[PDB]
């Protein structure tokens, strides 16, 4: 993904939110962001 | 150490031409070539004996094991 | 011993040596300089010798010249 | 070629330094054929045919889709279809993740549908992203590279730097009659005992005649007979 | 020699004018070492032939090369005509400093006089970069015996 | 060619502090930060030349050039005043970059 | 007749060897030891304690060698020639001054002799210090020997110059099989550390150490040191738009596999894997067992409390490997002369005297507590009157380690054999060519192949021709004529002078700032990355030519590293060259007329800004002319002489530039074996073997360097 | 062309600088949006800064993680240690003239997480000399009683160094 948390500047992880949705959320700060992601690189 | 009595190659006696060479160097100031030319030696052999020679016995006799 | 080892500077030791004995001056064979080969064969040629140090030898056991 | 090459043969080492295999061709052209024997050999062409490896998340599932073009196959000539790429990804690794599922769509994409200390999805996504672009597609794994070359006459002969000698000999385009590799144990594994002494009596003869030093080859035949 | 420095320094000024016609056996830098090495090996073999033909007879180092006492024609061409291209480890000399070999030559210098091609013979005397370039090859040839 | 950027970029920060000093002269409740060299002579100022450079001639007339600094202040920098461990955090607040003063020799 | 410029420039070299000699690398170290470093040793052990009571102390006020009062410095020594016939050693006593107290707080002092220390020939303590020629003949000593050697137990011993790698600096070596390895040898006094930075696969970077168990990836390690945010672990070592980002990002992802989320968990994992667990005060293995390890006890020589620099120094060590993964050319070579340092006779004697003075206080503490415990009264005297029986192993061991050649340091663990070698006296050039010799210590003699070829980086620094023909072919080298091994000066005001010149401190600049120009490294330690480094280098070199005393303190940029280095820690060769100023040379014709006419000698061309010393890696930022008819306006220096590249033994060959180079090497082995005159007192001396000549003669064609020696 | 005079204008107080290493810029329309609520404590003798940031409760809060593992939180504690410096000065300009102010300390704010310590110290069971860097890490958590009232003001500083000439 290579995405950084705007609130704590740490590494975020893709988690499964209560068995059925995909959101990114870290264990660093209480943050979540439900967007779909892309990892395209030349 | 001291000047040799005879030259190595042919055998000309060059041992008698060192004090006269030193007398021609200091007084009657000449270059070594002409002062070594009007002294005897004609060939470049027997000329090498007087030209390229170091005098170590004058530096050895400063360490006399006698009275001093 | 010269072609297999390529010590031609030794060949300059005689020319700058034989022409150094004659006019009473110990010569200089220092690195990247010293006595030039051109004006040491000029000192050697007007003394009555060869410019390149080659003298003709009369042989010892037979008395004739060397070819 | 020197004295480490002779110890490389006398010690009979398992792996050697810089092996080559002298494979030959059939016809003579600068066309398809002499350029299609080459492209069947070298490996890991996935880092030139893909243009990206991206992973997207659609709300319950994941796509690791790969964009395979057709202009790469046009320039360097290989016989592979998108179904052949699906078969190559199906047996890509030996046992890492790759058992369950691959897909083929119209515009040439293969997405790896995945299914499950906590949150081990993104960890598998990172490891599978970092283990994917060094995966072979078409070719043989033990060969480093391949050079086709012209001899003193107008002929065309290739050369690789691998360890097979059977996969190279079983190739559409080469003739399996005459070939020569440096590795003696590679000859012994494929051919046998008697073709391993007739290889060593010319392999010792090759590292000496390129310097001089004729050793009147009955001595070499005596050396090549006490080892085998 | 001046129509051998000019036929290889035109490749150095073409190396930074885009690209060159790279031969398919290697990349763009190993095909520049090979061509410059071939030209600088070709310059020492034809100057070594125009000296031995104009060389006067009844001399020692040519008679000793005509028969097999000691010496070769390479040694007399290296004494008289030109010493050329002291090579080490197969190729030419590497960069002893960053981006260059000697600090007397500029950065990114790939001229023959900067990367190991001497041009003075043993009769005329070597320059100090030529002296160091010959000393490296002589010490590597001397350490392979010890 | 390293002396080209010693004149080309030196006419890029002298115009940058001139856009910061006199353009916003009226009343910004706003701070900056200067770097002065130590062993100061036991004062003078910028003295903008003939549309050229900017160079302080400090008092004790031996002279002390130097303008411009780096863009390290992408991060947020806000100063604050403190009393004797009873009251603090009376911030002013902004940084507008920095300048550095380097003595000529 | 008329003073030229390309011919009188030669006269810079005799005036260089009139003030400072050719054997100065042995003289200056021993002169710096017994004047500066010998006082520095007692300034770390200036007060001893006792387990009987805390009201007992011995205080070392002053230390000196052979000096008590207004008389001359040791009115009668033994002569250096008499102690070579009596099988003695040439030593002077060491006098210390101690404080002697009681519970009645009386304070007085008394001179004592606490041992004998062997004096080197012709250096500030011998009789032979600028002696007249009538003084040399009266004392039966030759006036032409180089000196600088020891005479222990009658026989002559020489401490050889020994090279090693650069201390407190970073070297990178590559490997195709396993992985690229980085090192940084810690130069601490009390311990010998070496922090290795090996990788195995996939960029799984984890540093290792000999005092650490199964190791830790570097993300958690520099997270425990102070770099807490992940945003400045991704930008600090990779940059903005480089291809370095997809390589280091693995160690981020496996930071969450382990003790992430800073030091309530992170430093505990760094401290749990520790060796030598230190059972004294062992309870503190939660937070205070790694704060021991990430400070002055282990890994480095940085004395910080909270770590902005040490967290950066490990992290700027990471970028030098991350650049070396994407590009395998950005490495270092071990055999480069800029990576090596020369250790001289003055440092090994300081190590041995530190060891034998640390042992002297331990063998005397165990003999004074036994006496001050048994009776009931406090013993007034006899605490000073019992040091004669304990000051004998400080003398016998100090001569034994010189006469034997073994320097066994129990705390330091660099036990080397064969340091001192017996002085060769085959001829006059044999005793001089040994005093200018460097012996390199190998690791193993199996697959070496590297430190025996002639490097192009020793042009003028080391002799190109004089190598032995045998087992030590290429492993033994020789210094040239105009070289100079330097010393560390202060290292403190150079750091503050950069802050004057306008560099920002590292605790002020953002962690995301390396896209800009070069970063200042003082002895490997980052200082804070000034803008416009060309002006910084120009101002620093202009301050160097007014007086900053310029033996070693040098500056050089580096573009493929994106850095700029200021070097102050001496122990490194350098050579003096002529500065040119943008069109032509600085040494004019009027400067050379004064040189041979009285005043304005050498060291007056360093103050007036005519010549300067250049280092091996510092002349990589230079461009040097060979002769005076070569002045290109883009040049920086002019060399003095092109034949200084030859050594002292190698300077006997007439016309070396006409021969081939192996015949310039073999002569260096045959010139020392040739027999002839040795000394002026060679008939007045007795030793085990010497060969002489009956009628010696001087050479026909000379050399410009055989009139010097 | 005129000059803008600089004076040191006196030295009686002590200054400090945040230098937030977290929030760069909000690139348009008056950037960097500095907060309001903070009102956090201070410690001398190890200099041990702590500052607090309020949490956005309405958006992206993820209440399950915030009130499942640790306590119901609204604080985000930072941490910084200052070091002494020389030659740095702060400046402000009024209409002709620049006033230098000595700054005397520079520190950096780095978000050391506090609630992980508070959750680890709960879930555990649910020497005169140290010679540097152990006495400095041991003496860190003793007084802390400078729970502070966040204030403002352009009268106690701007009308304090201007009546000096
Ligand atoms: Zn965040
Ligand atoms: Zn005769």
């Amino acid at each position: 993904m290579l995405s950084f948390c705007p609130s704590c500047n740490n590494m975020l992880l893709i988690t499964s939110g209560d068995s059925g949705v995909y959101t990114l959320a870290c264990r660093s700060c209480p943050y979540e962001f439900p967007i779909e992601g892309i990892e395209i690189y030349d | 150490m001291i000047v040799p009595v005879r030259c190595f190659s042919c055998g000309k006696v060059v041992g008698d031409k060192w004090e006269s060479y030193l007398n021609l160097l200091q007084e009657d100031e000449l270059d070594e070539g002409t002062a070594l030319s009007r002294l005897g030696l004609k060939r470049y052999c027997c000329r090498r004996m007087i030209l390229t020679h170091v005098d170590l016995i004058e530096k050895f006799l400063r360490y006399n094991p006698l009275e001093k | 011993g010269f072609p297999s080892r390529m010590t031609v500077g030794k060949m300059i030791e005689l020319i700058s040596g034989k022409a150094g004995v004659l006019n009473g001056t110990l010569e200089y064979g220092t690195c990247f300089g010293g006595s030039k080969l051109e004006d040491m064969s000029k000192i050697l040629v007007d003394q009555g010798f060869n410019y390149s140090g080659k003298d003709m030898l009369y042989s010892g056991i037979t008395g004739e010249c060397l070819q | 070629l020197g004295v480490p090459r002779i110890k490389e043969i006398i010690n009979a080492s398992k792996v050697i330094s810089t092996p080559i295999i002298n494979a030959v061709l059939v016809n003579d052209n600068d066309e398809r054929a002499a350029r299609v024997v080459k492209g069947r050999v070298e490996k890991t062409l996935l880092s030139d045919v893909a243009f990206y490896v991206q992973d997207v998340y659609k709300d319950n599932l994941s796509f690791i889709q790969v964009r395979i073009d057709l202009g790469t196959i046009d320039k360097l000539q290989l016989e592979l279809t998108i179904e052949d790429i699906a078969v190559a990804i199906t047996r890509a690794s030996k046992l890492k993740i790759q058992a369950s599922d691959v897909n083929i769509i119209g515009k040439d994409r293969i997405a790896i549908n995945v299914f499950p200390s906590e949150n081990d999805v993104f960890y598998r996504m990172q490891q599978l992203r970092r283990a994917l672009p060094d995966v072979v597609v078409k070719g043989l794994p033990d060969i480093s590279r391949a050079v086709i070359n012209i001899r003193d006459d107008g002929k065309r002969e290739l050369l690789v730097e691998g360890y097979g000698l059977r996969d190279v000999m079983c190739t559409d385009g080469v003739i399996g009659s005459r070939t020569t590799t440096n590795h003696v144990l590679e000859v012994f594994s494929v051919l046998g005992i008697e073709a391993a002494r007739y290889s060593i009596i010319r392999e010792i003869n090759y590292t000496m005649s390129n310097h001089g030093m004729s050793v009147d080859p009955r001595h070499i035949q005596l050396l090549g007979d006490v080892m085998t | 020699v001046e129509i051998a420095y000019h036929k290889c320094d035109e490749l150095i000024t073409l190396f930074n004018k885009g690209e060159l016609e790279t031969q398919p056996g290697c990349n763009e830098e190993q095909t520049l070492e090979a061509k410059i090495g071939g030209l600088l090996s070709k310059v020492r073999e034809e100057v070594g032939d125009v000296c031995i033909n104009e060389l006067d007879n009844w001399n020692a180092p040519l008679i000793m090369a005509t028969c097999g006492s000691k010496g070769s024609t390479l040694n007399v061409s290296q004494m008289v005509a030109v010493v050329g291209q002291q090579i080490i480890s197969g190729n030419r000399v590497p960069d002893g400093f960053q981006d260059r070999s000697l600090p007397h030559f500029p950065k990114n210098s790939k001229t023959p006089q900067s990367k190991g091609f001497v041009r003075n013979s043993f009769f005329s005397g070597l320059s100090p970069p030529e002296f160091l370039f010959h000393a490296i090859s002589g010490r590597e040839g001397l350490v392979d015996t010890a | 060619k390293e002396a080209a950027a010693e004149l080309e970029l030196l006419n890029a920060d002298h115009q940058h502090i001139l856009r910061k000093l006199k353009k916003m002269n009226n009343k910004p409740e706003r701070f900056m930060v200067f770097q002065l060299p130590t062993r100061l002579p036991a004062v003078g100022s910028i003295r903008v030349h003939k549309s050229g450079k900017l160079s302080v001639k400090i008092g004790n007339v031996v002279m002390d050039i130097g303008k411009g600094a780096e863009t390290t202040f992408l991060q947020d920098v806000i100063a604050l005043s403190i009393a004797d461990d009873a009251s603090s955090a009376e911030l002013l607040g902004r940084v507008d970059g920095k300048i550095v003063v380097t003595p000529q020799i | 007749d008329e003073i030229n410029t390309a011919q009188d420039k030669w006269h810079l070299l005799p005036a260089f060897l009139k003030v400072k000699g050719l054997v100065k690398q042995h003289l200056d170290s021993f002169n710096y030891f017994v004047d500066t470093d010998l006082k520095k040793i007692i300034k770390a052990n200036q007060l001893i304690l006792s387990d009987v009571d805390p009201e007992f102390y011995l205080k070392y006020v002053d230390i000196r060698v052979g000096k008590k009062s207004s008389s001359s410095t040791k009115d009668y020594l033994t002569p250096p020639h008499e102690c070579r016939l009596r099988d003695m050693t040439y030593s002077a006593p060491i006098y210390v001054d101690i404080e002697y107290t009681r519970g009645r707080n009386i304070i007085m002092h008394k001179d004592v002799e606490i041992g004998r220390m062997p004096i080197m020939l012709r250096s500030n303590k011998c009789i032979l210090y600028d002696a007249d020629e009538s003084k040399m003949a009266k004392l039966n000593e030759c006036p032409l020997d180089p000196g600088g050697y020891f005479i222990v137990n009658g026989t002559e011993k020489v401490i050889l110059v020994q090279e090693q790698l650069s201390k407190n600096r970073i070297i990178v070596e590559a490997d195709e099989k396993k992985g690229i390895v980085q090192a940084s040898v810690t130069s601490s006094t009390h311990e010998r550390k070496s922090k290795t930075y090996v990788i195995t696969k996939n960029g799984k970077i984890y540093l290792k150490h000999n005092s650490i168990a199964e190791e830790i990836p570097i993300a958690i390690v520099l997270k425990a040191c102070g770099i807490l945010s992940d945003l400045e672990i991704m930008q600090l070592v990779c940059g903005n738009d480089s291809s370095y980002q997809d390589i280091f990002a693995v160690n981020l992802e496996e930071s969450s596999k382990l003790d992430i989320y800073t030091q309530q968990q992170a430093l505990e994992y760094i401290g749990a894997k520790v060796k030598t667990m230190r059972r004294q005060k062992l309870t503190i293995l939660q937070e205070g067992i790694e704060a021991i390890a990430t400070t002055v006890i282990a890994h480095l020589t940085v004395e910080a409390l909270d770590f902005r620099e040490k967290a950066l120094y490990i992290a700027m060590m990471t970028r030098r490997v991350v650049m070396a993964m994407y590009n395998p050319k950005m490495i270092d070579d071990r055999d480069y002369v800029g990576n090596k340092r020369l250790e001289l006779a003055g440092q090994l004697i300081s190590l041995l005297f530190e060891d034998l003075f640390k042992k002297f206080n331990n063998d005397f503490k165990l003999s004074i507590d036994k006496v001050l415990k048994k009776p009931n009264r406090a013993m007034e005297y006899d605490a000073l009157l019992s040091i004669n029986v304990h000051s004998n192993n400080i003398t016998s061991g100090l001569n034994r380690a010189i006469s034997t050649g073994n320097w066994s340091l129990k705390r330091f663990k660099m036990e080397r054999a064969g340091v001192t070698h017996v002085l060769s006296r085959l001829s006059y050039i044999s005793a001089l060519g040994m005093m200018t010799r460097i012996s390199s210590q190998f690791e193993k003699s199996r697959k070496v192949s590297g430190p025996r070829a002639l490097q192009p980086s020793q042009f003028g620094m080391l002799c190109t021709a004089d190598t032995p023909e045998g087992e030590a072919c290429g492993l033994v080298k020789n210094l040239a004529l105009m070289t100079h091994i330097t010393t560390d000066d202060e290292e403190e005001p150079i750091k503050k002078l950069c802050y004057v010149l306008g560099v920002e401190d590292i605790t002020l600049i953002d962690s995301a700032s390396l896209h800009l120009n070069y970063g200042v490294y003082l002895n490997g330690t980052l200082i804070g990355s000034i803008r416009f480094p060309t002006k910084f280098v120009t101002q620093f070199r202009h301050l160097r030519r007014t007086g900053k005393v310029s033996e070693f303190i040098s500056i050089y940029s580096n573009s493929h590293q994106m850095a700029v280095h200021i070097a102050t820690d001496g122990g490194r060769i350098c050579r003096p060259l002529i500065i040119v100023s943008d069109g032509q040379s600085r040494v004019k014709d009027i400067h050379l007329r004064k040189l041979l006419d009285g005043e304005l000698d050498f060291d007056d061309f360093l103050k007036l800004g005519l010549v300067e010393y250049l280092d091996v890696n510092e002349e990589n930022d230079s461009y040097i002319a060979l002769y005076e008819k070569d002045i290109v306006p883009s040049m920086t220096h002019l060399e003095i002489e092109p034949f200084t590249i030859l050594g002292a033994v190698a300077g006997l060959i007439p016309y070396p530039h006409h021969n081939q180079s192996p015949r310039n090497t073999y002569q260096c082995a045959m010139g020392k074996q040739a027999i002839g005159a040795i000394a002026y007192n060679q008939f007045k001396r007795i030793d085990t073997l010497l060969y002489l000549m009956t009628y010696p003669q001087q050479p026909m064609v000379k050399t410009k360097t055989i009139e010097l020696i | 062309i005129e000059e803008f005079p600089l004076k040191i204008s006196g030295e009686e107080e002590s200054l400090h600088v945040f230098q937030y290493a977290n929030r760069p810029r909000l690139v348009g329309r008056k950037p960097a949006e500095h907060p309001f609520i903070s009102a956090a404590r201070y410690k001398p003798k190890s200099h041990l800064w702590e500052i607090d940031i309020p949490l956005d409760e309405q958006a992206f809060y993820n209440k399950d993680k915030a009130e499942s593992e640790w306590n119901g939180v609204n604080v985000q504690t930072l941490k910084g240690v200052g070091v002494e410096n020389n030659g740095q000065y702060a400046a402000f300009v009024k209409d002709m003239q620049v006033y230098l102010v000595p700054i005397e300390r520079v520190a950096q704010l780095k978000p050391f997480f506090k609630y992980i310590d508070d959750a680890n110290v709960t879930r555990k069971q649910e020497q005169n000399r140290l010679t540097g860097s152990l006495l400095a890490h041991k003496v860190a958590d003793e007084e802390a009683n400078i729970e502070l009232t966040w204030a403002e003001g352009t009268f106690e500083q701007f009308k304090d160094t201007i009546v000096k000439e």
